[PDB]
RNA sequence: AUUCCUUGUCGGGUAAGUUCCGACCUGCACGAAUGGCGUAAUGAUGGCCACGCUGUCUCCACCCGAGACUCAGUGAAAUUGAAAUCGCUGUGAAGAUGCAGUGUACCCGCGGCUAGACGGAAAGACCCCGUGAACCUUUACUACAGCUUGGCACUGAACAUUGACCCUGUGUUGAUGUUCUAACGUUGACCCCUUAUCGGGGUUGCGGACAGUGCCUGGUGGGUAGUUUGACUGGGGCGGUCUCCUCCCAAAGCGUAACGGAGGAGCACGAAGGUGGGCUAAUCACGGUUCGUGAGGUUAGUGCAAUGGCAUAAGCCCGCUUGACUGCGAGAAUGACAAUUCGAGCAGGUGCGAAAGCAGGUCAUAGUGAUCCGGUGGUUCUGAAUGGAAGGGCCAUCGC
RNA sequence: AUUAAAAACACAGCACUGUGCAAAAUCGUAAGAUGACGUAUACGGUGUGACGCCUGCCCGGUGCCGGAAGGUUAAUUGAU
RNA sequence: UAACGGGGCUAAGUAGUAAACCGAAGCUGCGGCAAUACUAGUAUUGGGUAGGGGAGCGUUCUGUAAGCGGUUGAAGGUGU
RNA sequence: AACCGACUAAUGUUGAAAAAUUAGCGGAUGACUUGUGGCUAGGGGUGAAAGGCCAAUCAAACCUGGAGAUAGCUGGUUCUCCCCGAAAGCUAUUUAGGUAGCGCCUCGGACGAAUACUACUGGGGGUAGAGCACUGUUAAGGCUAGGCAACCCUUUGCAAACUCCGAAUACCAGUAAGUACUAUCCGGGAGACACACGGCGGGUGCUAACGUCCGUCGUGGAGAGGGAAACAACCCAGAC
RNA sequence: AAUGGGUCAGCGACUUAUAUUCAGUGGCAAGGUUAACCAUCUAGGGGAGCCGUAGGGAAACCGAGUCUUAACUGGGCGUU
RNA sequence: CAUAGCAACAGGAGGCGAACCGGGGGAACUGAAACAUCUAAGUACCCCGAGGAAAAGAAAUCAACCGAGAUUCCGAAAGU
């Protein structure tokens, strides 16, 4: 059949020229305590590294 | 995605964003594709016509890439700055 | 018929990350340390975790200085 | 096991942009409401920043 | 010391199933 | 038929009795219809004793038959990597026909025996493991049947009492009780279909808006069903442990295991944070109803473990404060990754300081929890005819 | 049935309990059945187990039975 | 026997000195093959499980093929 | 006695027999036994109750279908040559005999000395050793507060969690020669994540174990050859 | 002295479809390619569509830039 | 009275068949690396009823301010 997207995978991992991009994690709740910095560091999206690429690129089959 | 159990990259990241519904039905032109066109005007239906654009787009905007060699009135899409220029300056006007 | 410890903390990775003579540039991290077992000399910030880490580019230079006789990191211009 | 009473409350600006700091009290120490000068970004100004709840 | 082991099944042959 | 210690102790029986019988009572852990204690008779019932009896035995002997053995005819079987298929000592995946050394040994049957071939047989039933199975249990979870509760329907009428509401006592509804009959019930009687203890119809009696059933609803519900019931582990269970911080093990970079040796954390603090100014311990000696002087030199202190730090104190006191700032961030540290750490500098706005300056919490290293779902505020980005809105998003934040 | 014949099961007797007859109970979605062409001296369930002497204390728990005052509480209703 | 592998040894033991020799798939010699570099020759290289990579053999079937071989003997079988 | 049964023993156990035979044994007018025909059917029946029996089958019959259930387990996996060649680790895991990323292998591409070895130079050490300055612990003597003896003094030892000291090595970096297709980066494909012994440094254990857990190096694994009688893991040495 | 095989002969295990990706090869090339279907049917028609030709951003949207922010000395990703 | 009932007469039907079709009922293993929502799957299976096909079908449909014009089947949009 044709590959079925992972629609977890769709919903949290987008492709872009520079890579599949991402949310960073430990920004949903529990940041009373965190540190601004800490805060402000993990609300740009990132791309995924090397590593984290291969599965992704197997769930994400059309993107 | 399976990682042995611990909880998988695709659970541990949170979701983010949504998808517009407009984005569904638009579609970017290059400059460059302009030509492929026949006849001067540029509107939603000669793009279509071309198949630059498929016949479920609602709405174009043409951006800077390549050249435009002939003199077209792009009618009823949206212009880059940079295309806009490279429209008017190959005797194109961009009508509204 | 068992044991009350078992139990230790993650290493944390301290010690000399650029050792004399090594060349740094501007924010390098030198030292990783508990209190100031190395102070620091010029160019030479100290962290709210007392890491040393080099306040412009040249080489890191290890130094017993003053009447205490203390260990002092600095950058060399060079 | 957990010992924590310090309360969570949310600081609000007294400008009415409803930006809000969060910390903590010790509910003891502190009965009434804290009132603390803290920079609001949205106003971009040091305003009067008053206690509120969550 | 020695365990008193079950080293064969309770059923004997001629009739071990 | 219960007693662990235990062969309890005493008595009987025997030459000698862990059994038996009687009895004692410190009944580990009898006990009154899961009956207690008796009890004639009964039992292919359990235990023990005696007589008789004996090849049960001392300890076998002989004999009669059926096999075994031989001839003639028929003709299986499990098993089987291949075999030119010895002993011993040693070696070796650790119990050797097969290796080493050595000793012994002409080739081949037949009758016998079973020490070995870890002989044959059955992919160990024991034990463990599998995020296997089944069936069983229950105050495991979740359901369901059944039972049951009320509402509504099928389901109506009069009054009487009464509640609400309505107006000006009056209606309109709601209960509650009585009465009633016309729905409905009848597994009462009689008639007919009809030669029928079915059924239907008719008549009548007794009931009667009850019962009963449907839909909804609470309860009950191992009656039934589907399932779950962690891992490490010097087998497994039991116990202990599971994340984080400090030290040691750790072999002078980093890192480094054990159910190895030792301790801590799951916070606190609106000051115990920022900054300006100031200050400097412990403990003794000696004199005084804490005080003074000297010695001493941090042996003190550090909100809380340990370690590394700390006098320019990071320790102690005070004034003023909110930098426990918002956006960012050269450049690094550290991780499989998620994440974690440090950070000059820039913009904005701020506090302390005469000023250079310092300040993006706290001497530092524990004080914690991904994602999903959802809540609150903001933004007004999206939002399916359009305009709104809901709902999404983004930002802040809350709920393990 | 084919490794257990027994001290296990049953048993007469005993007791508790349900059951007023369209009985309880059971089989069945239902109709219909059994119960029973029986009717509390009957029928069902539970335990005990000829017979003799007896069968103590506890109603906190959990059942079951009864009581309803109050509290809590569903559908429903729909005030604000 | 069974604690030199045995025979056996008073050196055939132990320590040492001198000069020999034996001893491997090590090195060398001679012949050959291969991989990879270089410029056919050089140089290096060629133990190997899981595994990766490269190159082939043979089988049946289709085309080539109404061609080619075959009762003057095909396939298969069995020798050389 | 018949008949029904099945208490003991022996035989038999590739039987005469998938439950019997022989000698004994129980009931034998009864809750008896037997023939024929009926009925009850699978979470169902039936049970004087053994989870017994329901066609030599039963804690859920048998047949067919779903159906090639699923099987992180076991077995097995078929021609030839050439080149390279692992791992038995870390991290995580209802995970521990599975799996994932990473480490290690291979193939392609990019890149080219950035790499390895050595000398020299610059570093930080707190280990071995040693020491007793601290913290503990220890002996003798002195001196003496105190009530025999602190505290000090002299002498004398001990330490993984003591240090006034402090190597060798190792590591980081730089400079430089020579040797080497090294290092790195991006892709395709893996396999492995049970390790073993030996040396050295240790924990644990008895400085027991062919024990156990780490560090590091070697070999085995995946390695033939020679030696060590025989002997994966020792010694020598890498088989076109 | 762990497993399996008494022997022989025969048969007996990485497939097929579809989709994604990487590589080799060929065609064409800033283009490449058609699907169903039609068809005098391996031709030829058939341009629906797909991929490439632009990225950034959650998004509107902007666009060789964009996102972040009040704004970046900036910084992320992209441009080539 | 009538109706029920009863009889006569006429015309139908009944059973079988591999699939396809419409409808009435409707699993579980399995997957989720456990499992209950979910999956498997409205599948298997049982039943009823067809027909040469069946079903569906002629907008109280879409669309989006432009328009389209019943149903069925096939290609795309789109694993969106």
């Amino acid at each position: 059949p044709k590959m079925k997207t992972n629609k977890g995978a769709a919903k949290r991992f987008k492709k872009t020229a520079g890579g599949i991009k991402y949310k960073h994690a430990t920004k949903r709740h529990i940041l009373t305590k965190r540190t601004t910095k800490n805060k402000r560091q993990l609300r740009p999206n990132a791309i995924l590294p090397k590593c984290e690429v291969a599965a992704v690129i197997r769930m994400l089959p059309y993107a | 995605g399976f990682e042995g159990g611990q909880m998988p990259l695709k659970q541990r990241l949170p979701k983010f964003g949504f998808t517009s519904r407009k984005s569904l039905v638009s579609a970017e032109v290059r400059l460059a594709e302009l030509a492929k066109v026949s006849g001067d005007v540029v509107d939603l239906n000669s793009l279509k016509a071309a198949n630059i654009i498929t016949k479920n787009i609602e709405f174009v905007k043409v951006v800077l890439s390549g050249e435009i060699n002939k003199a077209v009135t792009v009618k009823g899409l949206r212009v880059t700055k940079g295309a806009k220029a490279a429209i008017e300056a190959a005797g194109g006007k961009i009508e509204e | 018929g068992s044991t009350r410890n078992g139990r230790d903390s993650e290493s944390k990775r301290l010690g000399v990350k650029r050792f004399g003579g090594e060349s740094v540039l501007a924010g390098n991290i030198i030292v990783r340390q508990r209190g100031t077992k190395f102070h620091a000399g010029n160019n030479v910030g100290i962290g709210k975790d007392h890491t040393l880490f080099a306040l412009t580019e040249g080489k890191v230079k290890f130094e017993v200085k003053g009447p205490k006789n203390r260990k002092f990191v600095s950058i060399e211009a060079e | 096991a957990k010992k924590g009473v310090r309360e969570k409350i949310r600081l609000v600006s007294s400008a009415g942009t409803g930006h809000f700091y969060t910390t903590d009290k010790n509910k003891r120490n502190m009965p009434g409401k804290f009132e603390i000068k803290k920079f609001d970004p949205v106003v971009r100004q040091h305003v009067m920043y008053k206690e509120a709840k969550i | 010391r020695f365990r008193p082991p079950i080293r064969r099944p309770p059923i004997r042959p001629p009739f071990y199933p």
